[PDB]
């Protein structure tokens, strides 16, 4: 069975590019026209679709020249999406981006727009889209996609996506995306305030080694220094109200520690 | 990037004896990284039904597999073992040698 | 017996 | 005497050739006993030993369940691994693991490992005390600092300590007449001439069990350390090996291969004659 897979990414705006490579041991391409060949019957060898339309939209499949037989068995479904054809939804966290370990989140996905189809993306994954068909409740469809149990594999960038009833391939503008981050289990720090909560300047400091710091109220973002005593801070300058703050290792933006106790500025 | 050539042996479970039932073996090892391919050759021509163990490596991190299928040796028939591998540019035959 | 193995790099 | 259990995994990717490939399989000693690969249809693991096969069917999806966590979790490392060596998604790559442990002849711990390799080169491994870990470059001591803010050899102690040596010495009454038996080899000698004035003498060890063995050539006592092949498998669950030397024609009886093995009562002192 041949191996097929799409290069940068099945999820493409149109106008962008996306090749569909087919490795086996020439090829030719097919659309679920089962048996009939895309283009004619056209012999791809070297297929770069760019600038995509939504005539490229579709589920497919291929085949390899084979001549000791001609060609080779099918090979596995790539459903390529284009998106940028309507407005775009709404995606919202439940009940809010920052989950604990282990813990799930309902990524609700939304729209004026009557969607039949919602498709939710982690940017950067290979991973097929998600697909929910749209619920309808007062002048808007939606869909509640649970995520979870939360580990580093599910955090990172969603956006989410609408189609309508005959063309579920061709996806609207992408939603603004939001940020999903997974908290613990590496050790909260401790925050505080210079001079102090009454009022300034929070501080963040650990034993442990975090490359950065994450100030939330009830985001904000700033490097630690290795300032000294061996402790790692940093110092986010500011009505008050109650603050908390997460350490982070580089190249993993999407990954915080435990929060720190809750601090309250007034 | 580490890269390790394998090693190949060519050999029989048990003392070759024409007319018998027997296994013959290929044991590729020490190689880095794991995709490799392996033939059993009989007079140049490949064996079907050749089995293989599940991959594994050693303390250094370097792969070994074995290469196994039935046959009955004669006289007449020269068996081989082909491997090919990253780390070499033309396929490697080594002879078994009763 | 097999390990939990759930910690990324 | 002695035994170990160890799981080793290898995680590879494959840009455009297919989804990234998990392949772990577990040993006591020299004798495989299960397998997981991703590829394949049970999607769950197998056994490899007769002795294992009457483990219950719970048993069977606790294992499953738990390889395929590890398998997620491996592919994931995969791709922060491209990260922090700022490789590009085009390349394949290589992630090794082993873990497991070692106990002596009355059954208690002796040792406890948990390692990895990226690309074939150490990368970050547990240390002898189960408390603190060896990152092998400046990647790995990222992981370093998060496994210690995440204090995560305490989970590796106690399976270690706990969970692995409970299974190994289980194992090893399952499997008894097979784990702890001793095959002894069957030994004999070749010779080939080279040339006019030397000749090839090769001493043979088959058919022993476990893998660990000494053959060693002596001429007139002084070991003339020679061809040693790497021990073999012989598809049977026995090993073979051989070691050659090179004489000069009319000494091949000043030259004794000398065998060293725990299925021998008595080290084997071999002497060709035509
Ligand atoms: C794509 O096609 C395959 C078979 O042609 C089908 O099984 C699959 O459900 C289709 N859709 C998606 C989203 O994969
Ligand atoms: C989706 O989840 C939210 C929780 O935030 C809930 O209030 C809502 O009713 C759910 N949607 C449906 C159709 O039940």
């Amino acid at each position: 069975k041949p191996f097929l897979s799409a290069w940068p990414s099945a999820v493409v705006p149109r106008g962008g590019h996306v090749t569909l490579r087919c490795h086996y041991r020439n090829f030719m391409l097919y659309k679920e026209r089962i048996h009939v060949p895309i283009f004619h019957g056209r012999l791809f060898q070297e297929f770069n679709m760019s600038p995509v339309t939504t005539a490229h939209a579709g589920n497919y499949t291929c085949r390899g020249s084979h001549p000791h037989s001609g060609w080779s068995a099918a090979s596995n479904p790539v459903v390529i999406m284009v998106t940028g054809n309507h407005r775009k939804p709404s995606l919202l966290a439940h009940p809010g981006p920052l989950v604990k370990s282990g813990e799930r989140v309902i990524l609700q996905c939304w729209s004026d727009i009557m969607f039949e189809h919602f498709f939710l993306h982690k940017e950067g994954i290979s991973k097929d889209p998600s697909r929910l068909v749209g619920q309808i409740h007062d002048g808007v469809s939606k869909a509640n996609f649970s995520i979870g149990p939360m580990m580093f594999a599910l955090a990172g960038t969603y956006r989410c996506y609408g189609s309508v009833t005959h063309t579920p391939y061709q996806l609207s503008a992408p939603s603004d995306p939001l940020d999903i981050v997974v908290t613990g289990p590496y050790e909260k720090p401790s925050l505080s305030a210079q001079p102090g909560p009454k009022v300034v300047t929070l501080s963040c400091s650990s034993r442990s080694s975090y490359d950065m710091y994450h100030l939330s109220r009830e985001e904000r973002r700033l490097p630690a220094v290795r300032k000294v005593n061996r402790t790692f801070q940093a110092d986010f300058p500011l009505h008050g109200g109650t603050y908390r703050c997460f350490g982070s290792f580089r190249h993993s933006p999407y990954e915080w520690s435990d929060p720190s106790d809750p601090l309250l500025v007034s | 990037m580490i890269q390790r050539t394998p090693k190949i042996q060519v050999y029989s479970r048990h003392p070759a004896e024409n007319g018998k039932s027997n296994f013959l073996n290929c044991y590729v090892s020490g190689f880095h990284p794991s995709d490799i391919e392996v033939d059993l050759l009989k007079n140049g021509e490949r064996i079907e039904k050749v089995e293989h163990s599940d991959l594994s490596f050693s303390k250094d991190w370097s792969f070994y597999l074995l290469y196994y299928t039935e046959f009955t040796p004669t006289e007449k028939d020269e068996y081989a073992c082909r491997v090919n591998h990253v780390t070499l540019s033309q396929p490697k035959i080594v002879k078994w040698d009763r | 017996t097999y390990q939990w193995i759930i910690r990324n790099w | 005497g002695s035994h170990s259990m160890r799981y080793f995994s290898t995680s590879v990717s494959r840009p455009g050739r297919g989804e990234p490939r998990f392949i772990a399989v577990g040993y006591v000693d020299d004798t495989q006993f299960v397998r997981f690969d991703s590829d394949a249809a049970s999607q769950r693991m197998e056994p490899r030993a007769p002795w294992i096969e009457q483990e219950g069917p719970e048993y069977w999806d606790e294992e499953t369940g738990k390889v395929k966590a590890h398998s997620q979790t491996d592919r994931e490392n995969l791709r922060i691994a491209l990260r922090y060596y700022n490789q590009s998604e085009a390349g394949s790559h290589t992630l090794q693991m082993m873990f497991g442990c070692d106990v002596g002849s009355d059954g208690r711990f002796l040792r406890g490992y948990h390692q990895y390799a990226y690309d074939g080169k150490d990368y970050i491994a547990l240390k002898e005390d189960l408390r603190s870990w060896t990152a092998a470059d400046m990647a790995a001591q990222i992981t370093k600092r998060k496994w210690e803010a995440a204090h995560v050899a305490e989970q590796q102690r106690a399976y270690l300590e706990g969970t692995c040596v409970d299974g190994l010495r289980r194992y090893l009454e399952n499997g008894k007449e097979t784990l702890q038996r001793t095959d002894p080899p069957k030994t004999h000698m070749t010779h080939h001439p080279i040339s006019d004035h030397e000749a090839t003498l090769r001493c043979w060890a088959l058919g022993f069990y476990p893998a660990e063995i000494t053959l060693t050539w002596q001429r007139d006592g002084e070991d003339q350390t020679t061809e040693l092949v790497e021990t073999r498998p012989a598809g049977d669950g026995t090993f073979q090996k051989w070691a050659a030397v090179v004489v000069p024609s009319g000494e091949e009886q000043r030259y004794t291969c000398h065998v060293q093995h725990e299925g021998l009562p008595k080290p084997l002192t071999l002497r060709w004659e035509p």
